[PDB]
C-alpha cells in the first residue's frame, strides 16, 4: 500500500489522524483512545514518514472501533493498529 | 519534458522531497543571464566582472550571447525549458567576454565575501567553462584550498569540450577550476570542485557513454573527472526567448548544479563535503566508464536527492522530541 | 466537538504560505495563513481544541515545508482578545487534510 | 502577556545565523542570533520553565532551529531585560525570545506588529 | 556490527507501543515502551533507529536475547530487546562498548 | 551551574563524527565524538538538558558543520562506562564562524 492521503483533526478532546492508502483502505489512530491509543505517537511518526517517501507499506487495522456516526460516515470505523515496510507487493516485515 | 529527466530520475516523488521554504540561489559564473521567458522570475542578483560594466550578455559571438541564459535555464527555468530545480533563483556573475583581469577569480572572490546571509544563497557555483592558459595556478589553488577549508560552497566545473584525454593534455590546455589537482590527503578530502563530463543520450538502466565529437566532445580521464552527467541533445533558452539545442560539458555541469540546488533545499547548513559525498556516493558506477570518469560515476538525481532529503528528514522536518 | 462538525468551516486547495508562533497568557500558540486567504490559530491547553495543538503544529509545519495544496478546517470566533484578533485572527485551526484537486480533499 | 504586546520589540527580515544551547540553574535554554545585513544583529534566548515566556520554549526551539536551517528571512519577537544573571547577560543577552514569523519582504512579515 | 537497517515495524501489545527493526546474515530486535528494564530507552532508540533507517548507514545493533516471551510475538518477530545503537567506521569498527 | 562556568571545558571547530545511544541504571544516554562527551537523562546536574542536546547533537552530526562542544569532565564515574566511553558530560553546543570563533560563552 502507498499512503496517499493524510488527515488530522480532534474529536471529544482527543487528537487523531487518518490515512488512506491504495483497492483503497482508510484507518485512523486516536490519542488516548483505547485499546490502541498507546500507539498513536509511534504510528503518527511512521505514517507521516511513509507518506513522505511514498514507499509501499503494510497497514494493520481493526474494523468497527470508531462509533460516532458522522465520523464513521465522513472517514471510517477502522483503527490503525500497526505499520510495516514491504519487500514486494505481498511480502512485508512483521506478523 | 526533456529526455534527461527520466535518465537521471527527476520523478514527481523525488522532487516532492525538496523544501519550498529554503532560499536557494545558484551562482551562474558565465557570460551574463537574460532573465526572460522561463527565467523572468528567477533573478536574485546580477554582477559584472567585465570592462564594459554590464551584467547583461553581449552579441560579440552568438555562443557568448546565449551561454549564461542557456545555463541558467537548465538550472531553474519555470516554463518553456524545464529547469532541474525551478524553485531556485539565479545570481548572475558575468566574467566573459571582455572580462576584467582574472575575471573568473574576482567573481569567486565576490561570492566568498559572503554578503548574502542565507546558507543556500550561492552555496552552489556553476562554472560551465572556465580558464585555459593558466601558468601560475598559484591564484586558483590558494582560493580553492581556502574554500575547501571553509567547507561551505561547491564549485560545479565543466572539464571542457574537444574530446581530449585531460591526462595527456598540457597544463596550458586544461580548463580551470576543473584542472585543480589537490595534492595532500587534507586538500583531496576538502576539495570543493565537482568536475563534470558529458554523456550521450540514453534511457535509465542503459549503459551510458561519453559524448564524442571533435568540437562538442567531452574531455575525459580518471582522477580529472569526478562525475558524468547528460550532455547531448539538450534544449536550452536563448535571450531572444527562442530555444536552442546543444551538447557538451557546459550542459552537463548545469544539470549537476540543479541536482545539488534541489539537495541544498533540504538542509543548506550541511557542509560542502556532506553534499559532494552524497552526490558522488549515490552515483551509478559503470565498469565501462572507469578510464574516463573517477570510479565511472553517472549522475543519479533520484538517489542523490532522495538520499540527502531522507538523512535530513528527522533533524529538519521532525525535530519535536 | 469534532473537526467534521457542520459549525466549523473549510478552505480547500490551500498552500500554507505564512507561519507565526508566540505565547499568550501562559499558552503557546501558532498561526498559519493559506491562499482568497484564510488565517487559523491553534493554542496549547486552550479548550475545546487545545488537545490537538502538538499534532496540528507538527502537521501544519510539515505541509508549510512541502508547499502542497491542503484543506484547512477552522472554527471562527474562538479567540476573543481584541488586539490578538485584530493583529492575527479569531479562527481556531481544528484540522488539516491532503488534497487531490483544488476542491477534492481527504476527510469530512 | 502576549507576543504582540507594545513593550516587546521586533526585528523583521532577519536571517537566523547562530545557535547556542546550554543549561543554567537546572533549566535548559537556547540562544539565537539573527542579522538583517552587515547592520544589524539581534540576540534572544528562550529558557524552559523560566516564566513568563517559559511555556513557549519547546515550540520556539523547534521553530528557531527550522528557520536556522532554511536561512529564510524571519521576524524575531523579543523582550529586553528578562534574563538577569550578569555573566549570562554579558556572554549572551538579557532578551527573551517571545515569538517568530515568516516574512514576505524585509519589512512585511506575518503576525502582530509590536 | 556494520548492519544496514532495512526493515521497520511498529505496533502495540498489552497497552505498550513497540517497534521492531531488521538489519542485514540478519538480526532483528524490538524495543517496547515502559516494558522490561530497557523500557526507559524506547523513545531515544525509536528516534535513533528511524534516523538510521532514513540514512541507510551501517550501524551497530546492541541486543539482549530472550526478553520478549509471548510465543506468537516471538514467532512473528524476535525475542531480542534493542538495547543500544552506534555509528560505524568500518564493518567491524564502531563507536561504543 | 551554567554551561559558561570556568570549571567546564570547550573544544571549538569540532565536527561530530560518531554517535552512540544506550541505557545505564534505568537512564537513557547518548555519546558523541578528538573529544568525547555524554548526556544522560534525569542524571543531575546536567540531566535536564538531555533532550535538547540529543536533538541538537543529532542535527549537527547530520550537517557535519564545525561546532563548539561544552563539557564537564569527571561527571560519569562507573569505571567500565568511563573506560569504554568517557567521564565527560555534554553541557552545551554552539555554531561556529571559524575554527576558534563560536557563538556563546568562552
Amino acid at each position: 500500500v502507498v499512503i496517499t492521503q493524510f488527515h488530522t483533526g480532534q474529536i471529544d478532546n482527543k487528537p487523531y489522524f487518518c490515512i488512506e492508502g491504495k483497492s483503497s483502505i482508510s484507518a485512523c489512530s486516536m490519542k488516548n483512545s483505547s485499546v490502541w491509543g498507546a500507539s498513536f505517537s509511534t504510528l503518527y511518526n511512521q505514517a507521516l514518514y511513509f507518506y513522505t517517501t511514498g514507499q509501499p507499506v503494510r497497514i494493520y487495522y481493526e474494523p468497527g472501533v470508531w462509533t460516532y456516526p458522522p465520523f464513521v460516515k465522513a472517514l471510517t470505523s477502522n483503527a490503525l493498529v500497526g505499520l510495516s515496510t514491504c519487500t514486494t507487493s505481498t511480502e512485508c516485515f512483521g506478523p | 519534458k526533456p529526455w534527461y529527466f527520466d535518465a537521471i530520475g527527476l520523478t514527481e516523488t523525488t522532487m516532492s522531497l525538496t523544501d519550498k521554504n529554503t532560499p536557494v540561489v545558484v551562482s551562474v559564473v558565465d557570460s551574463g543571464v537574460a532573465f526572460i521567458g522561463g527565467l523572468s522570475d528567477s533573478e536574485f542578483a546580477k554582477f559584472s566582472f567585465t570592462q564594459d560594466g554590464s551584467p547583461f550578455p553581449v552579441k560579440k559571438s552568438e555562443a557568448l550571447y546565449i551561454h549564461g541564459t542557456a545555463m541558467a535555464s537548465l538550472i531553474a527555468s519555470r516554463y518553456g525549458i524545464y529547469g532541474v530545480y525551478p524553485h531556485a533563483l539565479i545570481s548572475s556573475r558575468r566574467v566573459i567576454p571582455d572580462g576584467v583581469q582574472d575575471s573568473w577569480i574576482r567573481a569567486i572572490e565576490s561570492i566568498m565575501s559572503n554578503v548574502f546571509l542565507a546558507p543556500g544563497e550561492e552555496k552552489i557555483i556553476n562554472i560551465s567553462g572556465g580558464q585555459k592558459g593558466v601558468a601560475s595556478a598559484s591564484v586558483w589553488t590558494e582560493l580553492l584550498s581556502r574554500m575547501g577549508r571553509n567547507n561551505d560552497r561547491l564549485i560545479v566545473a565543466a572539464v571542457g569540450n574537444d574530446g581530449a584525454d585531460i591526462r595527456k593534455l598540457s597544463a596550458q590546455q586544461r580548463i580551470w577550476p576543473a584542472a585543480y589537482h589537490p595534492v595532500s590527503s587534507v586538500n583531496k578530502k576538502q576539495d570543493p570542485v565537482i568536475r563534470v563530463a558529458a554523456l550521450a543520450q540514453y534511457r535509465k538502466g542503459e549503459t551510458p557513454v561519453l559524448h564524442g565529437g571533435g568540437i562538442t566532445g567531452s574531455r575525459f580521464g580518471n582522477n580529472w573527472v569526478d562525475i558524468a552527467a547528460p550532455g547531448q541533445n539538450i534544449t536550452f533558452l536563448r535571450p531572444d526567448a527562442k530555444t536552442g539545442t546543444g551538447s557538451g560539458t557546459s550542459e552537463a555541469t548545469a544539470i549537476v548544479s540543479g541536482v545539488l540546488a534541489a539537495m541544498t533545499s533540504c538542509n543548506p547548513r550541511a557542509t560542502a563535503t556532506e553534499l559532494k559525498r552524497t552526490l558522488l556516493e549515490s552515483a551509478d558506477k559503470y565498469p565501462s566508464l572507469v578510464d574516463k570518469v573517477t570510479e565511472g560515476r553517472v549522475l543519479n538525481a533520484e538517489k542523490a536527492i532522495s538520499m540527502f532529503c531522507k538523512k535530513n528528514y528527522i533533524p529538519v522536518r521532525q525535530g519535536r522530541m
